[PDB]
């Protein structure tokens, strides 16, 4: 059935109450919420005049922002409404935030690290045998031989064509360690390099 | 970024034409302003502004100059008064529309705001045509002569026409003076010169007197129903030397 | 039709309650809140008594303290506070708050980037380049060669006359650069300045 | 009208919504909510039970805590639970919140300020001539002129009769200005005193 | 009356719009939750169903977790949970919270201070000695002389019975006088000890 919107639609989003102009919903008409509110599908109310989406509801504020106009979120909620962007099938919100530090940064360095696929399947093992080697053991800390080569050891990073040499993939290797919460230092055992992580 | 530029321009023309033409707006005033305030955001206030002059000249150069034109003879002080109403309150509606190009485009430009631009137009085409010009002229030449003679007419129609006239001009005395104070001052001193002589003929010393008093009274009278209060005086001094100097 | 508003004014800002008296939104003549409010416009209403105004309503607690009083934002709201004011076109509003300090050092600063009408122009594209030469290269960091003179080179600052000396237009950049998010040094190849930007 | 309250106040304070009872809002009988709820005045509800006060509400919970006991603020809202109760006119409150350290200190040095009548009108001078300089000369620093004398420049400061010194003047003038957002390095030039201020 | 309340007991305190099961408040017998839904006593509801009690309800979310299972506030919401049990009369919840750091330490504090209980008049004493001399003189700091022994003085500290040193008790003025937002700085003049306040 084709359904009639109210001007003014109030919205449900995961318990969170939105209130927006139906103008600001379609304001894109290649969205989720343009697509959800074209009138083409039915959308089911929630035991008031309210409107539900359910999902989380603390960053689609900024969704709205953008939306009523082009307002970008601070640099700290560039993520979380990137995901809400993501979900909801926003381009030009997905392009603004891709032109935006926290997320420009890491599509320059995924330039790099995606001349490697293999590239988090080898974090994941490094972490996971360095976990299994201080359970079985029962030590603090777990010390474990990595193989870098740019052109005996349980994880290693191949060949790559670019310009970032080997230390700045073992950069990499610390800083996303390191972003998982890991207390990792390396040193060159002799290329062979040794991660101990301290588990605590 | 230009298409949406466009439609919300066709939206944004569509009310400013639909409030015009004195109907219920389909859309709200937020949604307008937010496209006004977007469109002035971006640098876009050149063409909202420029389709602003636009609409305006349609409905006042196509619309009620043709009307004037047409209604010359056809209570033209009314269809004069009712197109000044009607213009100040679209042009108070659409200024409240448009209030974020007041508080930064217009005064960048140094230009007048979207009323005084309003009444600069008003002033500009449909006070300062020839034809237009002569023939309010002549009304009001021929109100102030009925007056004078005895004949009755709408003092507040006079009034209003006089409001519209002073108001007209940019905080200004000038498009009154040049409309119509002129031709009123004239008439007035050609009605002095003519009554001077015929009081001195029929009247006495002491009955010329009190029929100079009495003119002045009654050009005082008038003044106060039907004329700006601040053109009075010099009226008066002329009349009181046309009366008795002469 | 001129609409009759009650004495208390419920308001509803994009999803968020608030509720003021009719005086406050009319104390100044000419603002967006008093010209919504003077009953010459039909306002919507969203399911209850609330009036609809399509904006968020994070920082419009601000504005309703200016409006009932003198009170004036805190320092880290003094720039929200002054995006709603422009939008709510609340002149004294917006002459107190560029009287406030995050505010009045900006203009005391575009004083002199006024001079520069190219001045965010050539950012962009010094980031742009730098964005492009780290994504081609597949490296972290990009180095790029500017040109500064106040009376071979990607992005040259053209002459000024003012008493700010070249090094503060260095100054400027690495500030709104490093504002951005962005790692910044610069150096003086030899007058060219080179300009490396850290990636990752 | 002789207003009938109920012995449980639901309240509205700028759309925040508290709930009181009666014997707490008339606890102080010389209180601005003691005469607005003593029934000589009549009170205007807002779409419900609610009575509407247009003020702000994010910082009444403390009042209404100090009303329902000798309770206060903790150390972080002293001075903005010192003006809700400067508005609502609670002599107690106002009281114990000047025994409180933010305000204490601040009326201690106001003893030293008071001899001295034309000091802030001597820093908004200070500050609008920095300005002034600063944008006509297109700089980012200012530098003025200033004579502090105990017993060509710019900013004068007369004399006082304390045992506070110079020094101590000049610690106030310093500090206000760093309050006031501004970067202030006073130097003495040789009693007038230089002082550059930093705008970017 | 016998009141009869619904086994979903909704809350309103101060405000602050909880639910909760009537077998959660009357879990603990010689309480202030249990005494007043005993059902003995007749409870005022606030025009929408909800039970009304005029107190804080910033922290009795705590009190609730721990009336329905046995969890803990965080170390930053033990002191007031502490003063929001104090008023429930919640007797386990109080042995818990004086079983926790914040506490704990004052405890074993106020066992030293216990053979003083002049203690904290003396620190107000100390305070408004220095308040009124620093005001009186016109100063920013005021100096005053106390004693401290363990077996022409503003304030004297007599002897106590314990294995604290001298040094320890000056260890508890600094400490209770910088908690209370003073700058304090002591010396032994020569046994009499010159505290030092600065006010600004």
């Amino acid at each position: 059935l084709p359904q009639e919107f109210p001007e003014v639609v109030p919205l449900n989003i995961g318990g969170a109450h939105f209130t927006t102009r139906l103008s600001t919903l379609r304001r894109y008409e290649d969205t989720m919420l343009a697509a959800m509110f074209s009138g083409r599908h039915y959308i089911p109310t929630d035991s008031e005049g309210r409107y539900f989406i359910d999902r989380d509801g603390t960053h689609f504020g900024d969704v709205l922002n953008f939306l009523r106009s082009g307002d970008l979120p601070p640099r700290e909620h560039v993520r979380a409404v990137y995901k809400e962007a993501q979900y909801y099938a926003i381009g030009p919100l997905l392009e603004q935030l891709e032109n935006m530090q926290p997320l420009k940064g890491e599509k320059v360095r995924q330039a790099f690290l995606g001349l490697m696929p293999y590239y988090k399947d080898h974090l994941e093992r490094i972490v996971e045998i360095a976990r299994l080697r201080a359970v079985q053991r029962k030590a603090r800390f777990a010390k474990l031989k990595v193989c870098v080569f740019k052109e005996e050891v349980d994880v290693s990073f191949g060949p790559w064509e670019a310009v970032a040499d080997v230390y700045d993939l073992l950069h990499c290797l610390v800083t996303d360690l390191s972003a998982q919460g890991l207390t990792v230092d390396h040193q060159c055992i002799g290329p062979i390099y040794e991660f101990k992580i301290t588990w605590w | 970024d230009e298409k949406y530029v466009n439609s919300i321009w066709d939206l944004l023309k569509n009310a400013i034409q639909e409030i015009q033409r004195k109907n219920n707006s389909g859309l709200s005033f937020e949604e307008l302003y937010r496209n006004a305030y977007t469109m002035v955001l971006h640098k876009h206030g050149e063409k909202l502004y420029t389709g602003l002059r636009e609409v305006v000249t349609e409905h006042l150069i196509n619309k009620v100059r043709e009307d004037v034109l047409n209604s010359l003879n056809n209570n033209f002080l009314q269809t004069l008064n009712q197109a000044w109403n009607d213009h100040q309150t679209a042009m108070v509606m659409i200024r409240d529309i448009l209030m974020y190009m007041d508080r930064v485009y217009v005064q960048q430009n140094n230009v007048e705001n979207v009323y005084n631009l309003g009444l600069i137009i008003f002033r500009d085409q449909v006070v300062r045509y020839g034809c237009i010009r002569d023939h309010l002229r002549q009304t009001l030449l021929d109100m102030i002569a009925r007056e004078r003679k005895g004949e009755v007419v709408d003092r507040g129609a006079i009034r209003n026409a006089c409001q519209m006239l002073m108001i007209l001009g940019l905080e200004g005395r000038s498009v009154y003076e040049e409309d119509f104070e002129a031709p009123f001052l004239e008439m007035s001193a050609e009605f002095f010169q003519m009554e001077s002589q015929k009081f001195l003929a029929e009247n006495s010393a002491s009955v010329y007197i009190k029929k100079v008093e009495a003119r002045i009274n009654e050009e005082i009278e008038r003044v106060m129903h039907c004329l700006d209060k601040s053109t009075e005086e010099p009226i008066v001094k002329v009349v009181e030397r046309e009366l008795i100097s002469k």
